[PDB]
């Protein structure tokens, strides 16, 4: 049991090398989204990063195109495959990792993950072992879902509030 | 010198440096509505909980871990079975209801450290102390102050 | 900007000028504050309120 | 007026300011020619006072219980129904009656019109509804026109076991003002929100005043009975009946 | 099952963990215990549901939780009581103490 | 001297500490209702049972025990089966609450060693003896009697 632990490491070295730099990218900037400057769990990444890898190892067999050639093609794959991958596993969503991946999906806001800053690193020859948080530069704060949900309240509460009145209390 | 005075003059005249350890210390722990006792809740709709949520196969974890060429991870049945429960009625409320206002809120509330139904003051670790904010109160300006000021030094 | 509602189309505006505005000319024309001869003119306080001052 | 309102029903007086008020603007010239003046959406939980208003407001506007214009809309739960409000078209059976509904209107323009529960009828019958709140321009079968000026609109409506004042006063205290008052907005604007669900929004805009009843318990429900004897003292005596209450009396039936 | 579900520490955001580990047991209680004499999936209904859970997390009971002591260490005479306005029997108390 | 007199006087002369061991043998047994035959109860919606519960799987608990870097524990099948019951065959019931207030009758009942319809006497061990309570009379100032001064000595 710990050799065949060994092999199927061994197994997404030898193949999908090119994808794990991309998808482990892609992991470090969704922790970010997903939490946003608190403490995050070193330990249980380890389990989120395995089904995040395993979202990656289920679209990267069922595409044709070249990650590099076109690379937002796999973040509707792969996000998609974890809105669905987290939905089926995680019962209880304190962080709301579910939830959150909803909105990045229906919000567009997944599209600065691709950028000029962000190319660069897809494209270089690194390990995905190398990739860490120190290594993906953050987004502005208009990309992150803070800024968004923040925005979000001003829009609705503006006008929630606005709904109905208490009709009378209005005195001049 | 009270809870309540310092925040109404945090706006007019004395900024957030010039406070006690003392007052810090009062600002950050919860007002006097807590420890009141109301037993009221509503709107279960909580995106915290998975309905289509399911165990661990124990089977297909052994599939997926080896690598084995595969094509897809989850499950999907519980997750089409949802989608089609959903189809029945076709939603005249909900096809932008529950789509749009009840999420954002709750996920600004997750990164508050507050629960999605939870009306009441909750706790956050910012730098070395506990800060409880609530829906009603975000205390956004304090937590600018202990990130922000506290990285270095020891405040309480 | 107390009813401001697009969704709904601009009738709770009406309905806030109706509902709100017209009862207090209703209320205050049975009790005789104002004359049948006077002019109204509507104007904000900019003190979290409304203020109708009276004019003859 | 208002304070004679405040006599034979006690809760809610700010749906009475909005009640009354209407009146208050029909008295005088403060008149809207083609809107119905008052038209009110009665939401609450079941067992308030809901209906009680329409027949204290033609006992008193109007002196009378004929002004009062019941319509059960239990008979209106079908799609066919709808036929019944407006009468039959021409050539086919009927048509001499213009109608259930339309033709009482027409020779009481001064009266207010009862709908006694929206929460069952078919949506078609709505339908017809939303001319009624908006203009007096209704046509009969004939095609003339019924002045729905001077009626009050009032539709009550339960949907009081599905939801918010469903959820029972948590505290059943008075009135808890930091409490009670942000609470019960967040569950009227949740009516509200409802509505789109099902009375078709066009028809909320046709509405005037949205009114959510407060739901009854042991501080209010200790005051309606006195009143309830105050009826007996009045249509019982001349056959001599005068009754008397207790702080036990009410005790016993709370 | 809780804990591998957040990416949020423990020690960071406390609530999040009380509304997701309670809940989880919410259901876990009931989908075990067939009878309740103690009521304990009944109880946790109203924990969750009047949110008198927020003082399990208060100021002398953060001392405990950030503290170094593993978790066998943890008897109930180190967690000290909650006050008595704080508990669910007062609770369950005043509500019929008001509904009646 | 007689079980019921003295209960009339506790409010207005005498205290509970001047009783004797007989007095207070007397006032924790039931009342003479109880051997008294009533064969009627109702309202059998009771909180105790749980109609989500199920077996051990055996396989699950096999699984769970192994700390397997799982997601969910429960099984979460009878928990959705009574969620979806409950929004099909009960919206055309309209909702119905059950804990506005039948919740906390059934939880303070289970604090003093009552059943949930039980309608009769209950006892509960109170220090080294018994005292039987009921819905109706809770004899709550007994409780605060053989808690608080029977700590260290012995009452029967
Ligand atoms: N606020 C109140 N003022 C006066 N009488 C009231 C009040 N609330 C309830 N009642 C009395 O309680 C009864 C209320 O009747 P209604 O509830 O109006 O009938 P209903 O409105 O069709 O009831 P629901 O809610 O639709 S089941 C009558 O006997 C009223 O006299």
């Amino acid at each position: 049991n710990p050799f065949t632990k060994i092999i199927h490491k061994l197994k997404k070295f030898i193949r999908y090398r090119k994808v794990l730099r991309w998808s482990r990218m892609w992991w470090v900037l969704l922790v970010r989204e997903i939490v946003g400057d608190n403490t995050i769990e070193k330990k249980t990444e380890k389990a989120l990063r395995e089904i995040w890898d395993q979202c990656t190892i289920a679209v990267y067999n069922n595409t044709l195109n070249a990650v590099e050639s076109k690379p937002l093609l796999f973040l509707h794959g792969i996000l998609n495959e974890c809105r669905n991958n987290f939905a089926t596993k995680l019962r209880q969503d304190p962080s709301l990792i579910v939830a959150k991946i909803d909105q990045i999906i229906k919000s567009q806001i997944y599209r600065f993950w691709v950028s000029e800053p962000y190319l660069k690193i897809g494209r270089s020859h690194t390990l995905y072992t190398h990739i860490t948080p120190d290594a993906v530069p953050q987004l502005p704060k208009e990309c992150t879902l803070k800024h968004l949900s923040s925005y979000m309240e001003e829009k609705l509460k503006s006008m929630e509030s606005k709904k109905n009145i208490e009709s009378g209390k209005y005195e001049f | 010198s009270v809870k309540d005075i310092k925040k109404l003059i945090e706006e007019g005249i004395l900024d957030y440096e010039d406070l006690t350890e003392n007052e810090l210390r009062k600002l950050a722990k919860p007002d006097d509505n807590f420890y009141e006792l109301s037993p009221y809740a509503s709107d279960e709709k909580d995106l915290s909980l998975n309905e289509t949520s399911g165990l661990t196969n124990e089977q297909l974890k052994n599939f997926l871990g080896q690598n084995g060429t595969y094509h897809m991870s989850y499950d999907s049945k519980s997750i089409d079975y949802a989608k089609q429960k959903k189809s029945e009625k076709k939603e005249d409320q909900q096809e932008d209801d529950d789509g749009f206002y009840d999420a954002y809120k709750q996920i600004k509330n997750s990164y508050d450290g507050i629960p999605n139904n939870f009306n009441h003051e909750a706790p956050q670790l910012i730098g070395n102390n506990y800060v409880f904010t609530s829906i009603y109160d975000t205390k956004e300006n304090l937590i600018k102050f202990l990130k922000k000021n506290s990285e270095y030094d020891l405040y309480d | 900007d107390q009813s401001y509602d697009p969704e709904l189309g601009a009738r709770p505006t009406l309905i806030f000028i109706e509902s709100v505005i017209m009862t207090k000319f209703a209320i205050m024309y049975l009790k005789k504050e104002l004359v049948d001869d006077m002019d109204v003119f509507v104007d904000y306080n900019s003190k979290a309120k409304n203020l109708v001052i009276n004019l003859s | 007026l208002y304070n004679s309102l405040s006599k034979s029903i006690i809760g809610n007086e700010d749906i009475i300011k909005s009640l009354s008020d209407a009146v208050v603007k029909a008295a005088t010239g403060m008149k809207d020619p083609e809107k119905p003046i008052g038209t009110f959406l009665f939401l609450g939980p079941t067992g308030v006072g809901k209906t009680e208003l329409a027949k204290t407001l033609a006992i008193e506007l109007f002196n009378s219980k004929d002004n009062l214009i019941r319509v059960n809309m239990s008979e209106f739960t079908e799609a066919h129904s709808v036929s019944k409000i407006t009468g039959s078209p021409p050539g086919y059976v009927g048509f001499s009656d213009s109608g259930q509904l339309t033709e009482a209107v027409r020779e009481k323009p001064h009266s207010v019109v009862l709908f006694d529960e929206l929460e069952k009828a078919h949506a078609d019958v709505f339908k017809v509804l939303l001319q009624i709140l908006g203009d007096g321009y209704i046509n009969d079968n004939h095609r003339r026109n019924i002045d729905f000026s001077n009626t009050i609109i009032i539709m009550t409506s339960n949907l009081g076991a599905e939801l918010f004042k469903k959820k029972l006063f948590f505290d059943a205290d008075n009135s808890g003002t930091p409490e009670y008052k942000r609470v019960m907005e967040d569950v009227r604007l949740s009516l509200i929100k409802k509505c789109k669900k099902v009375f078709k929004p066009e028809f909320v805009n046709r509405i005037d005043k949205i009114g959510v009843f407060e739901p009854l318990n042991k501080k209010n429900l200790h005051k309606i009975v006195a009143l309830r004897f105050k009826k007996l003292e009045k249509r019982l005596e001349e056959k001599n009946i005068q009754v008397s209450v207790s702080e036990k009396a009410i005790d016993y039936i709370i």
